[PDB]
């Protein structure tokens, strides 16, 4: 037993080998970065800090509300027939 | 109405247009000849400009280009070394040479009557030098001593290391001298391989200036360079953003630094604007100052540096712009005290970042004035003119006359500078090199986040 043992501890050979592997001059997500760079979001909205702030504020404004309404819909979808609106009271 | 509005207005003087022509002609084998005659001179300059340098070594023989510069003076098939030296001296002339990353130059000065001989000599040593192995094995002593001395001139080592850290992936990275082991391992076959791969007729131009006639020069070139051989894609060098710092506390109190940005090629439309931006940032020396105190100077960068902590934070700083065939460098070099280094550097980075936000036309016109003074002030002697002819012939395929340069410089205003800077320098990558007491030194990420302002 080499693990946790001050008399013997050392890495297994397969861990010593995992450190020899190489991915130099390779990249597998380049298409995504090329797409994003093609949208020219940086040139128009993020390269100037005043516009950076405008972007932050407006995207906040809209995203928050969309997220809210989506969670509302989920809350109604999971709880169907349990909430107050779904089961009207009928008078005697 | 008022006389104060009647002043004479001449942006460009008439002399800018009344200049003698530059005459050009291409010989059948592809060699190009250029000339300009200047009536107010008695002598002339003539030489050869070659479109090759250390960028065209191969990584195995890096340093061969520079070795050939020495070999060409060792002897030829027609004349021995003693004969060659005495035939340099007995003319009472000058002969110079040098090489660089992309260009190599040879030239001489003489009275008109000795231009033929000069051409002859030049051709000889370029075409017919005997690269003897038992002389190659001796020039190694001199080249090693040359390298030994070069390591003591700090500005040059700083710029070399800036090129090393900026162009890791390209032969622009190579130093002109080459490594030590390559100086020891150099061999005749390497030198001859460099020659037979780079010395082709399309790459050479012959230029003169002074009391010269285009016809006779063209005939002489036709006579002597008939033996030069004729010729038989590449991609843009990548620019890396990195630092290369040599910390050393046993060489006194002074720290040296250089910072660089990616530039533009010779032929780029914005080249001129770059030439102007270099002047807008300018330079300063604490020792020698002219007649304007730094604390009141019209240059805002100098002014801000000289007023720091009331004592001022730099020994020297100077900006620079260098253009190559397909890329450039743009930046500055500085010297300052151990404890001043941080301000010493960030003031000038603030300088350069101002060009994209807040520069105004007072500054632009001051810089135009100084730039014009400098450039138009150099071109006085025959050597300067011949060098300019050849340099422009290689860089552009032509020579640009003074009027054109002035007309293109005139129409640049502040908004144009503020456009180009925003195009190339705002939020860019930078490369850094330094030497000495660098405990103060800023982080790479500091210098890189400096390139934009969060204000605005
Ligand atoms: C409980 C209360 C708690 C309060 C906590 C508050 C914390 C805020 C900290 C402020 C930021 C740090 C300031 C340090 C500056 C250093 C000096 C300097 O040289 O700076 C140069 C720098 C200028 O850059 P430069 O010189 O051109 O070059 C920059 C370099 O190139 C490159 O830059 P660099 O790499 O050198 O880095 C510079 C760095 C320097 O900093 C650092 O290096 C260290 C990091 C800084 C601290 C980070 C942690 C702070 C946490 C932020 C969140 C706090 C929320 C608190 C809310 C309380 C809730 C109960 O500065 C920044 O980047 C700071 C950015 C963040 C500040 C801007 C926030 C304002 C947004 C307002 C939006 C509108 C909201 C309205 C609604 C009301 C909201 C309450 O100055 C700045 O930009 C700094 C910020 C300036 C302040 C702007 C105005 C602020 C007022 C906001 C509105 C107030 C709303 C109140 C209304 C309430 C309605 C009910
Ligand atoms: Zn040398």
């Amino acid at each position: 037993i080499r693990f946790g043992n001050p008399w013997r501890d050392d890495y297994p050979e397969w861990i010593w080998k995992s450190l020899r592997v190489s991915r130099k001059d390779k990249d597998m997500f380049a298409p995504f970065f090329k797409l994003l760079n093609a949208t020219k979001l940086y040139e128009y909205c993020l390269k100037d800090n005043r516009r950076y702030c405008m972007f932050v504020m407006g995207v906040g404004l809209v995203s928050s509300w969309m997220w809210s309404e989506w969670w509302n819909s989920v809350w109604r979808r999971i709880n169907k027939g349990k909430l107050y609106n779904d089961v009207p009271y009928v008078y005697p | 109405v008022s006389p104060l509005a009647r002043s004479v207005d001449a942006a460009i003087p008439e002399e800018a247009f009344n200049q003698p022509p530059t005459l050009t002609t291409t010989l059948p084998n592809g060699i190009r000849v250029a000339t300009q005659r200047l009536p107010f001179h008695q002598t002339a300059t003539v030489g050869v400009w070659i479109d090759s340098g250390s960028r065209y070594d191969t990584k195995e023989t890096n340093g061969a280009a520079h070795f050939l510069e020495h070999m060409t003076f060792k002897g030829t098939k027609r004349r021995s070394r003693i004969q060659l030296e005495q035939e340099i001296e007995n003319m009472g002339a000058h002969l110079n040479a040098y090489t660089s990353r992309e260009q190599t130059v040879y030239y001489a000065k003489a009275f008109k009557k000795d231009i033929p001989q000069c051409v002859d000599i030049l051709s000889d040593i370029l075409l017919n030098s005997t690269i003897d192995e038992e002389a190659v094995q001796m020039e190694k002593h001199v080249i090693l001593r040359e390298m030994e001395e070069v390591e003591r001139q700090t500005e040059e080592v700083i710029f070399d290391r800036l090129h090393t850290t900026a162009f890791r992936d390209s032969p622009l990275g190579y130093t002109i001298l080459g490594p030590e082991e390559n100086i020891r391992n150099m061999t005749r076959e390497h030198i001859l391989e460099y020659i037979n791969r780079n010395y082709t007729s399309d790459r050479m131009v012959v230029a003169a200036a002074g009391d010269v006639d285009h016809k006779e020069l063209t005939a002489l070139v036709e006579k002597h360079f008939a033996g030069l051989p004729q010729p038989k894609p590449t991609e843009k060098p990548f620019f890396c953003g990195s630092e290369l710092l040599h910390r050393n506390d046993d060489m006194g109190p002074t720290a040296h630094v250089a910072v660089g940005f990616e530039g533009v090629p010779w032929k780029s439309p914005d080249a001129v604007t770059f030439m102007l931006m270099q002047a807008i940032v300018g330079s300063y020396r604490k020792h020698d100052e002219g007649i304007v105190p730094g604390k009141v100077s019209a240059n805002a960068t100098v002014r801000n540096v000289c007023n720091k902590m009331t004592v001022g934070c730099a020994d020297m700083f100077s900006a620079f712009n260098t253009c190559y065939s397909d890329t450039g460098l743009f930046g500055f070099y500085a010297q300052c005290d151990e404890v001043a280094l941080e301000h010493c550097v960030m003031e000038i980075m603030f300088g350069i970042t101002s060009l994209s936000y807040a520069v105004t036309d007072e500054e632009v016109e001051r810089a135009k004035a100084q730039l014009k003074t400098q450039l138009l002030g150099h071109l006085d002697s025959t050597t300067a003119v011949a060098e300019d002819i050849g340099r422009q012939m290689l860089a552009y395929g032509r020579r640009m006359p003074l009027a054109e340069f002035l007309k293109r410089l005139e129409v640049i205003d502040a908004e144009e500078v503020k456009r180009v800077a925003w195009k190339y320098l705002h939020d860019a990558e930078v490369a850094v090199a330094g030497l000495g007491p660098l405990f103060g030194m800023p982080q790479l990420i500091n210098l890189r986040r400096a390139t934009f302002w969060l204000r605005y």
